């Protein structure tokens, strides 16, 4: 179990990092390709930021 | 006080098959070579198999 | 409005509109987007309102 905890913490701290790519953070959408396809530059720079 | 003629358009961007679409020309696809695909507006880049 | 094709490139170039404001979508990029359903509401309201 001592060796399993290290694996169970690395693989879990990575899932939480990967799953954070699908959060809006206050923007219109959480995927970047779908923001540039429906917003002009001067008002898309604030949604990206 | 002059009368103005007002129309409001709202777009449903839910997850469903697309019915209303813009004036674009569909092109035949290629496989095993990543392309800037635009399936119903799904912008991306990757090979198709 | 559904099960159809809609053109927005000439919508701004069709005639003279006092107010053409879009929220969340850039009007120039409306020519390459697909929507599940589109709604339209019509009425008459004075200019100051």
């Amino acid at each position: 179990g001592k060796l399993q905890d290290v694996v169970n913490q690395n693989a879990q701290a990575l899932n939480t990092l990967v799953k954070q790519l699908s959060s809006n953070f206050g923007a219109i959408s959480s995927v970047l390709n779908d923001i540039l396809s429906r917003l002009d530059p001067p008002e898309a720079e604030v949604q990206i930021d | 006080y002059q009368p103005y003629r007002v129309v409001v358009l709202s777009f449903e961007l839910l997850h469903a098959p697309a019915t209303v679409c813009g004036p674009k020309k569909s092109t035949n696809l290629v496989k095993n070579k990543c392309v800037n695909f635009n399936f119903n507006g799904l912008t991306g880049t990757g090979v198709l198999t | 409005i559904s099960n159809c094709v809609a053109d927005y490139s000439v919508l701004y170039n069709s005639a003279s509109f006092s107010t053409f404001k879009c929220y969340g979508v850039s009007p120039t990029k409306l020519n390459d987007l697909c929507f599940t359903n589109v709604y339209a509401d019509s009425f008459v309201i004075r200019g100051d309102e």
